[PDB]
């Protein structure tokens, strides 16, 4: 309208909505694990081998997100991975 | 070796890359019927060729290169040497509309840089702003 | 055909003759001519108008030739 | 080609009000920060006035000229580019 | 009768653009660029030059305005407004019966009556003292400029104007454009600008070897015919080998010996040369008791053609025994500043002095240039005719009243167009009142009722408040030739636009 | 040398810009010797002096004086709105506190109560306010004189 060019839906009302819904949708594809259970997920990228994994590290390392709210958490995840072992 | 303007078709446009020698700065003008700007450019080139016979000027009807074209191929000029492009021009915005009298030769001398005859002067440039100029003057006077 | 092209030639001759009609005698208005370039020429002479004018009709062409 | 009305002042007041409403939540220590990203995904956080006004894509030419004039007078004192568009917009609204 | 209507429509459209740009309290226009730019300015000439139209009448009016601005320099805005007003008041009301014959005679009679009224109202003035001229210049220049060093600039400009006049012989010809330029050199105090001889020499003279010092010799400049040519008119010698290069030295020695035997008795110095510089031939040339300079641009050419009077012709040798170089001229290469400067004093064609100013950056250069330009223009417009008229909006009312009285006394048939063209002169006071911000009807009625008593023709409208004030206490005066030229140009434009019949095409 | 370290991101440039602005403010506060209080305690007194103690008696001048004085109270209103309180209650409270006492009353960003900014530690500059006023006047002056906007130009 004055600043953006019909690209993003930001303004004075998306704060209490999209900034939380993005993180909710990002975390919804993760609560299926966390615990000794058999919830294997197949990963298809460039190797073309069809392999199933269980940890969320390899799942997040292959998913490509296009949102700053979702990218603000992968940095903390990588920092925690570099610091201690699990977590 | 050249000082006249002739009409070519398609064979000369291909043979110029082999007939030119010692870096010949050839110029090709796409003429369009029904536009006085093309006539003015031709009248200016008729004198520019006699002023400097060290290069070559040719004219061609805009119907050879890509005949299936709408109304986007605006008439302009194309400078070539041995097969390299030196920033071609398009549209009448670079010329200055129908108020061109002594800017084409200056732009040509600035783009070439080999036959400069003391023509390093700056153009008239568009009108300046009354607020930015006043702000700059106040800043210069305060400091 | 026959009586149509003759009427067309007569109309063209009348149209080309109704141009220098308002310029006969010492008291007359001026006429402006453009060369489809940008320059304009103001003159009120019949000979200068008949000499500097485009033509495309055969009857008008032969009339201008006879006038010259 | 021919225009003899008062729509110029109207659109100028509208652009001034829009520029004042766009930048008005960055005053005081309890303000909200802003982020800018477009080139190859470069996250850049900012909250200053001149830094924001110098790196933005404004679609209005009058607002762009106003921002340029405001930034051209920032090399005099320290930081005075902020808390300026609000008073100008209020004065323009009162004049209108 | 549709071409005249379409012409006056475009004329009024062009005139109704820069109408609100007159007086001290003028508006400001703004032009947007198609790429995404916007420039605000309050100059009518810039808007007229940056505009693009397609009607021949608009282009003719633009060319007429440009010619009027280039010839005079003051009064290139109200002409179009007056022409448009006269057209809209005459042709758009007196052409319902189609009679374009008596209108030309009515316009000529109105122009003659206006000229007679403006000539029978002027007051004489004296040019003996200098304080009155400076006061008039300061009052006429107080428009929209700075006020800090205007007195010294105007005094220097008046001195340069009084010193540049020397071509008097009965016609009073004054040329200051191509006769006096401006020089700039940074460094030093800014309070030292004055007048000097002025020689366009910076870094053109090159002396590799140290020779004698130039005190007060007799320099006689020649021509420029010693470059990379083939001789006089034949191709017997051509610069192609080293043998020809070393024979050129002997040829030049023989030529200078022939010149010395012909007409060399005052021993000249430097000569104009466009091509010819080396490390061996130049040494022999300097040893041949002669010097030569190079690197000549357009400014040096204009200087040697105006001050010295050098011409361009195919005749380097065998000239006049008393052509140029008559008088003792000093040429000491001073080291003041940082570049080589020449002060050619007392030579041929005197009264060609230039200015000498030492400022700082480019802003000072531009401001002193525009100050000198406007002051010289005002001085030339004032000295051209020692007659002043009280402007502001007092002479037009008296002219209109005299025209109305003459029309009522003659009792003619064509009185309607005469009255229409006489009542179309109150546009400037109405525009001034509208720009000031007051009533344009009551003020006009009061001004019309005031200009009809007994001995009252100097009461105008103030351009800063909006009240009627006498011109004898304010100090607003204008020259006489400018108003006459404006009226003549307006009448000629109206006559040219009124004598247009049909428009066709040709080659 | 002011050596700084960060957690390897883009906040280091922000910290550098902040310390540069702080150094600039310190340099500006050391060239002069007069420092006036801030926290929104100068616009209220200015408006009170422009409204009450009028320099002259003229309706035409007052029509502009009132508009210029009513536009200087936007800073405290915006501050109170961004702090999380009301807009008119704090305004009339500060007005009553300034009318009853007579000292420079500031704006508190904690409880919304009128307090004195001359005893806490909030300070400002001197030439900054003058430059801001000059810029605002220059901008507001060369805007209302716009007549018409035409579509032309080629360069
Ligand atoms: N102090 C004043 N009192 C009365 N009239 C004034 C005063 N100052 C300027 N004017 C009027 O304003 C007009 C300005 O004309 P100007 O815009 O200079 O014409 P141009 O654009 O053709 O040079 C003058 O004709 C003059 O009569
Ligand atoms: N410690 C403080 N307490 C209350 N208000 C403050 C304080 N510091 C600054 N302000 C307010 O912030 C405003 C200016 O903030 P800002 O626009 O960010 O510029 P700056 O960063 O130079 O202060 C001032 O009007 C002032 O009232």
């Amino acid at each position: 309208m004055l600043k953006e060019g019909a690209k993003h839906f930001s303004g004075l009302e998306e704060a209490v909505y999209r900034n939380i819904q993005a993180c909710k949708e990002l975390a919804q594809t993760t609560r299926t694990a966390y615990g000794p259970n058999g919830m294997n997920k197949m990963v298809i990228n460039h190797l073309e081998k069809l392999f199933v994994t269980n940890d969320a590290a390899t799942i997040l390392r292959e998913l490509e997100v296009q949102h700053p709210a979702a990218k603000m958490i992968v940095m903390a995840s990588h920092m925690q991975e570099q610091e201690v072992g699990d977590g | 070796k050249f000082g006249e303007v002739l009409e070519i078709s398609g064979k000369d446009y291909v043979q110029e890359v082999t007939k030119a020698g010692e870096g010949l700065w050839v110029i090709l003008h796409l003429y369009k019927q029904g536009i006085p700007l093309c006539a003015l450019i031709n009248q200016h080139l008729s004198g520019l060729a006699r002023k400097f016979p060290d290069v070559k000027f040719i004219k061609a009807i805009s119907t050879t290169c890509i005949p299936n074209y709408p109304d986007r191929n605006l008439p302009t000029i194309f400078v070539y040497l041995e097969g390299d492009i030196k920033a071609q021009f398009i549209g009448p915005l670079v010329f200055g509309g129908m108020n061109l009298t002594r800017d084409e030769l200056e732009w040509k001398l600035s783009e070439s840089g080999a036959i400069m005859t003391d023509l390093e002067e700056n153009p008239k440039k568009p009108i300046e702003d009354v607020l930015l100029s006043s702000v700059r003057r106040s800043v210069l006077m305060k400091r | 055909t026959g009586e149509t092209i003759r009427s067309q030639n007569v109309m063209a001759a009348a149209s080309i003759a109704n141009i220098v009609k308002s310029s006969l005698g010492p008291v007359g208005l001026d006429k402006m001519l453009v060369d489809d370039i940008g320059d304009v020429t103001i003159t009120n002479d019949g000979a200068t108008i008949l000499k500097l004018l485009e033509v495309e009709h055969p009857a008008a062409k032969v009339l201008c030739e006879l006038a010259d | 080609e021919v225009a003899r009305a008062q729509a110029a002042l109207a659109v100028n007041i509208s652009a001034a009000r829009g520029l004042q409403d766009v930048l008005r939540t960055n005053l005081g220590p309890k303000g909200t920060m802003k982020m800018l990203v477009s080139g190859a995904g470069d996250i850049k956080l900012t909250k200053d006035g001149n830094v924001l006004l110098h790196e933005m894509q404004i679609q209005h030419p009058t607002a762009s000229l106003i921002a340029k004039v405001a930034t051209a007078q920032d090399d005099i004192t320290g930081d005075g580019t902020t808390s300026n568009v609000l008073i100008i917009g209020e004065l323009l609204k009162q004049a209108d | 009768r549709k071409v005249q209507s379409g012409n006056i429509n475009a004329a009024k459209t062009i005139a109704d653009i820069i109408r609100t740009c007159l007086g001290p309290k003028s508006m400001m226009k703004m032009l947007l660029d198609p790429m995404g730019g916007i420039v605000m300015t309050n100059d009518g000439n810039a808007i007229l030059r940056e505009i693009q139209v397609q009607h021949p009448a608009a282009k003719s009016m633009i060319e007429i305005s440009r010619t009027q601005d280039e010839e005079v320099g003051d009064g290139t805005t109200s002409v179009i407004i007056l022409a448009g007003e006269m057209l809209s008041v005459a042709e758009h009301f007196l052409e319902q019966q189609m009679h374009p014959t008596v209108v030309i005679s009515a316009y000529r009679k109105a122009l003659d009556d206006m000229i007679s009224t403006l000539k029978k109202i002027s007051i004489p003035v004296d040019i003996s003292d200098s304080d009155m001229m400076l006061n008039i210049i300061n009052s006429s220049i107080t428009t929209k400029a700075i006020s800090r060093w205007s007195s010294l600039a105007c005094n220097i400009a008046l001195d340069a104007v009084k010193m540049v006049q020397f071509e008097e012989n009965g016609r009073k010809e004054i040329d200051i454009k191509k006769y006096a330029r401006v020089e700039k050199i940074p460094g030093g105090i800014i309070e030292d600008s004055c007048v000097l001889r002025g020689v366009m020499i910076n870094k053109d003279v090159t002396h590799p070897r140290m020779r004698r010092y130039i005190k007060n010799p007799r320099i006689v400049l020649l021509d420029s015919s010693l470059e990379y040519k083939k001789g006089e008119s034949q191709t017997d010698i051509e610069i192609t080998r080293e043998e020809d290069f070393t024979r050129i030295l002997q040829m030049e020695e023989e030529y200078i010996q022939q010149l010395c035997e012909d007409i060399i008795q005052l021993k000249p110095d430097v000569v104009i040369t466009e091509k010819g510089i080396s490390d061996l031939a130049q040494h022999y040339l300097m040893r041949a008791n002669i010097t030569a300079i190079r690197r000549v641009r357009k400014t040096d050419n204009n200087r040697i053609a105006r001050a010295c009077g050098a011409r361009i012709v195919s005749r380097p040798e065998e000239l006049r025994e008393d052509d140029v170089g008559t008088g003792a001229g000093l040429l000491e290469i001073k080291k003041i500043g940082d570049e080589y400067f020449t002060f050619i004093t007392d030579c041929k064609d005197p009264k060609a002095c230039t200015i000498l100013l030492r400022g700082a950056s480019k802003e000072i250069l531009s401001e002193v240039e525009r100050n000198l330009q406007d002051a010289m223009q005002v001085c030339r417009n004032v000295l051209l005719d020692p007659q002043l008229v009280p402007g502001g909006g007092a002479s037009e009312m008296a002219v209109a009243h005299a025209l109305t009285e003459k029309s009522k006394a003659m009792t003619g048939v064509e009185q309607w167009p005469y009255r229409a063209v006489a009542q179309a002169l109150e546009v400037i006071p109405r525009t001034l009142i509208q720009n000031c911000g007051a009533s344009t009807i009551r003020l006009l009625t009061s001004l019309r009722a005031k200009h009809t008593q007994e001995n009252c023709e100097t009461w105008g409208v103030n351009g800063e408040t909006g009240t009627l004030v006498d011109m004898k206490e304010l100090g607003i005066w204008e020259p006489l030739a400018v108003k006459l030229q404006t009226y003549k140009t307006a009448v000629e434009t109206a006559v040219l636009l009124l004598r247009i019949d049909d428009i066709v095409s040709g080659h | 040398t002011l050596l700084i370290k960060g957690p390897n991101k883009h906040t280091l440039t922000q910290i550098k810009d902040a310390v540069r602005d702080g150094l600039r403010a310190v340099k500006n506060a050391i060239d002069d010797g007069c420092v006036v209080p801030g926290a929104g305690a100068v616009e209220v007194a200015m408006a009170e002096a422009l409204i009450k103690h009028k320099p002259s008696v003229k309706g035409r001048a007052q029509l502009g004086v009132q508009a210029f004085a009513d536009a200087l109270l936007i800073i405290p209103k915006v501050l109170a709105q961004n702090s999380g309180f009301d807009l008119q209650e704090t305004l009339v409270k500060i007005q009553a506190e300034h009318s009853e006492s007579g000292q420079l009353v500031g704006v508190d960003l904690n409880t919304g109560e009128p307090m004195v900014a001359a005893e806490v530690g909030v300070w400002d500059n001197y030439c900054v306010k003058k430059q801001l006023l000059h810029s605002c006047t220059v901008i507001a002056t060369n805007i209302l004189l716009v007549d018409e906007i035409m579509r032309a130009g080629m360069s």
